[PDB]
């Protein structure tokens, strides 16, 4: 498939990106759309042969190249808060146009927006056991900005996926603000006597894409880098 | 646009366009990743179909169908309707808007009911999980910017062979219980509060 | 082949030498429209074109940059070889039968044009004129050879007589072909 | 409606890399459509083209790219073996030839531009028949009322490039009088024919 990098960034206004789309094998035009809830898809540009073959209507700072080999470059300068968006890169040789995984490009006002999650589990309750035989652990992933997140659950060392429900979309913890924190849950549920096992270890983890190691950071609290923050329980009886 | 059904029904999309083409193509996106192609129809065709899927053109009304047969939980997808505009070639395609599907599951035996958690010690936060109910109940916002509550969301325990909806709601109030945690939801008469 | 009617939808050249290139869709032997390439427009023929058709010219880009590509891979696999000049074959004719005070148009036709590059410029009494000058795109033909039609409108005559010449590299000189 | 086009085929390599001497490299692309009866019969042959060598083509009474040369081979292989390339090319004789033929019918073959005619003496009697649209045609020089079979020479037909087509028509005589010579032209646009008499 069409592999493009990096998966995720952020950025403050002003500052410049790079995105990098290499296409499937044999196909040599490479094309780059933007996605956005308010416009939805929109065509930036399209390559063949090394040259910019059609463009859409884009200002001149959306800009792009492409190598011998086919891959393509696309580089956003003097980025703007609106530019936030999902870059697609596609690739095609006949009718149907293959597509990458997508970059995520967050430009934020300040990188004092940027916040890593905060990790709970909550137990099952007892009348649930009781009424169905059943137990259901609850995630809350809190306080999350922007929404870079992978959540998973692990049961006694392993990724689980049966019984899993994490929601598709994230709350906003203050729905009016445009730079508004994040949360998100995901529920796991197991038989009651599979809780009712001391032995069995529950993990709620969340990785969480940030700034660098490399970035600048004056904020009177720990930097946001990329992490994993995750929060576990025992069953009991 | 949006369209609901039970697994197991069919789902039925439409969308339209308004250039001549060569060809059009239905793709489909799951959140935050590429469009996945499903199935090409040219403009000399009026039916075409592949697997479950069906795509039927109208030339001169200019719109097309998309029949996706006996729905599975996996079709849940936004799906788009994209032309050549006449190219014929390249990577430039003209998109459509979408039509969000939804496919919701076949409960067997509803239970619903809602129960209070704990953890407990660490967080300040009560949570209520709101679960067992059947497809047709949907779940609310808010009233309270305090108050916080997901949309409904489906499990499936695979060697149980067994499904649930749930939904979960939270808060610090501490005024805040489960019982009025989803008083703004028309919840099932029947739905358990312990 | 045995046609009541053909059209070439459409014709498309490429050629290295500029490099250029060209991009019409014909129908019956005359030309519907050319693409201006640089410019990005369709150039319709007739008034009756211009206002019911209508051509993306973006269809034509997107296609001549495909034989530049082709172009490309032929010569990696052969021994590139560079195009043979032809002696192109000129007749200037009227567009009607001339009479002395009323407007006509001399029409200049070049033939058997390979490969297409070409001058065509008009001379009256050994002098360049360029208003009331005009021509078409090259035309195709089945061999792969173009053709190509000047035409000056102008109000003949008394003492005024006219040349059409004509520089390609498959002459020696300038080729001047003169008017009955 | 607009107008759509064939597609011209993109051949597989290369990379490559890529391409002062009056010397010139030529590439041509001819996606042809032959029309006959309407469209009781669609023929669409595509054309690729190096110098003046064709060395490959889509013929639709084929259905399948061919090499007409050896340097084809490599080319109609790639496009025979891509499915969809060569869906397109067996689908573009309806959505191409077809589609495009009934903006035709609208404009280009209802185009009836009617012949002037005149006679002059000569420089023998010229027809000048001008200006015309289409192609089909019929001159005959009269002497009273029989068709002339002899002492008659014609042009071909004469492509103006301008959608317009001329033809002249001449005839050797030996006037007595009160002989009438006339100059008889039928076309598709003419109501009835035009009959031009010369005097003396
Ligand atoms: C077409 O005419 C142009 C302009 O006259 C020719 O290019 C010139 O060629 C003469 C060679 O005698 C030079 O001295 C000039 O430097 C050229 N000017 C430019 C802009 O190129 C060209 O050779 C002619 N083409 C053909 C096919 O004969």
């Amino acid at each position: 498939g069409v592999t493009q990098t990096p998966r995720y960034l952020i950025k403050t206004r002003g500052q410049q990106v790079t995105l990098s789309c290499s296409p499937i094998s044999g196909h040599r035009s490479v094309s780059w759309y933007q996605q956005t809830p308010g416009q939805g898809l929109q065509f930036l540009f399209e390559y063949f042969s090394e040259t910019q073959r059609n463009k859409g209507n884009f200002p001149g700072r959306f800009s792009g190249r492409q190598f011998s080999n086919s891959r393509s470059e696309m580089n956003v300068s003097t980025l703007e808060l609106g530019d936030s968006a999902l870059y697609l890169c596609a690739s095609s040789a006949g009718n149907t146009i293959y597509f990458g995984e997508g970059s995520w490009l967050t430009v934020v006002e300040d990188l004092k927006n940027v916040f890593p999650p905060e990790v709970a589990v909550f137990e099952p309750s007892e009348a649930e056991i009781s009424h169905t035989q059943k137990a259901t652990l609850v995630c809350l992933a809190t306080g999350f900005y922007p929404d870079h997140v992978e959540l998973s659950w692990w049961v006694n060392g392993k990724e689980v996926h049966s019984g899993v429900c994490t929601d598709p979309q994230p709350l906003k913890e203050q729905p009016a603000l445009n730079d508004s924190r994040y949360c998100l849950s995901s529920r796991l549920r197991v038989s009651a006597t599979f809780w009712q096992n001391p032995r069995n270890h529950f993990r709620c983890q969340v990785q969480f894409y940030g700034l660098s190691e490399n970035d600048e950071w004056t904020q009177d609290r720990a930097k946001p880098v990329t992490q994993i923050v995750s929060a576990e329980a025992w069953g009991r009886a | 646009q949006a369209l609901s059904i039970q697994e197991g029904e069919n789902a039925t999309m439409n969308c339209s366009y308004k250039t001549s083409i060569n060809n059009l193509q239905w793709y489909r996106q799951n959140s935050g990743r590429g469009l996945v192609h499903l199935i090409l129809i040219r403009s000399n065709e009026r039916e075409k179909h592949s697997g479950r899927l069906r795509v039927t053109l109208d030339t001169s009304k200019k719109s097309s169908s998309l029949l996706i047969t006996a729905s599975r939980a996996a079709d849940t997808a936004s799906y788009f309707c994209a032309t050549d505009a006449g190219y014929n070639q390249g990577g430039k395609l003209i998109f459509g808007q979408g039509t969000e599907l939804s496919v919701k599951p076949n409960i067997q035996n509803p239970d619903p009911a809602v129960y209070q958690l704990r953890d407990s010690k660490s967080s300040d936060k009560s949570v209520c999980l709101f679960t067992d109910f059947d497809s047709q109940t949907n779940v609310s916002q808010s009233k309270d910017s305090d108050v916080y509550i997901t949309d409904k969301c489906v499990l499936d325990m695979r060697s149980m062979d067994f499904k649930s909806n749930s939904a979960v709601a939270w808060s610090n109030k501490s005024d805040f219980a489960c019982a009025n945690a989803f008083n703004n939801s028309i919840i099932p008469e029947d739905t358990f509060f312990p | 082949i045995v046609a009541d009617h053909v059209a070439s939808y459409g014709v498309n050249l490429y050629q290295s030498y500029g490099p250029s290139g060209q991009y019409s869709h014909e129908f019956d032997g005359d030309e519907e429209f050319y693409v201006d390439l640089e410019r990005k427009e369709t150039v319709w023929q007739l008034p009756l074109f211009r206002r019911f058709r209508r051509f993306d010219p973006q269809f034509a880009l997107t296609n001549i940059a495909v034989l530049k590509h082709n172009l490309n891979c032929v010569i990696k696999r052969s021994n590139s070889t560079a195009a043979t000049n032809e002696v192109p074959e000129v007749t200037v004719f009227s567009k009607s039968p001339v009479t002395l005070g009323q407007p006509n148009t001399l029409i200049c036709l070049v033939d058997n044009i390979f490969p297409p590059v070409v001058n065509i410029t008009w001379l009256s009494n050994g002098h360049s004129v360029t208003e009331g000058v005009s021509e078409t795109s090259f035309l195709s033909k089945s061999d792969h050879s173009f053709f190509k039609i000047s035409y000056l409108t102008f109000l003949p005559s008394a003492d005024e007589i006219y040349d059409c010449k004509v520089e390609h590299w498959g002459l020696d000189e300038p080729l001047l072909k003169h008017w009955e | 409606v607009e107008e759509l086009y064939l597609v011209a085929g993109e051949e597989g390599c290369g990379g490559g890399g890529s391409l002062g001497s009056p010397e010139d490299f030529v590439y041509q692309f001819k996606g042809m459509c032959y029309f006959t009866n309407g469209t009781e019969r669609v023929r669409l042959v595509t054309r690729y083209i190096y110098n003046r060598e064709e060395y490959a083509r889509f013929d639709s009474d084929v259905g399948v790219y061919r090499a007409v040369t050896p340097l084809g081979p490599p080319a109609a292989e790639y496009w025979n073996s891509q499915k969809e390339v060569l869906e397109r090319t067996r689908a573009e004789l309806d959505t191409v030839c077809r589609h495009n033929y009934q903006l035709e019918l609208r404009t280009t073959l209802q185009r009836r531009v009617e012949p002037t005619v005149t006679i002059s003496p000569s420089r023998l009697l010229v027809c000048s028949v001008t200006d015309f649209y289409p192609a089909q045609i019929k001159v005959r020089w009269f002497r009273n009322d029989q068709e002339e079979t002899t002492g008659v020479v014609s042009t071909p037909l004469i492509r103006n490039g301008d959608w317009t087509f001329q033809i002249l028509v001449m005839l050797e005589m030996t006037p007595q009088r009160g002989d009438v010579y006339t100059c008889h032209v039928e076309h598709p646009s003419l109501q009835n024919p035009i009959i031009v008499e010369w005097r003396a």
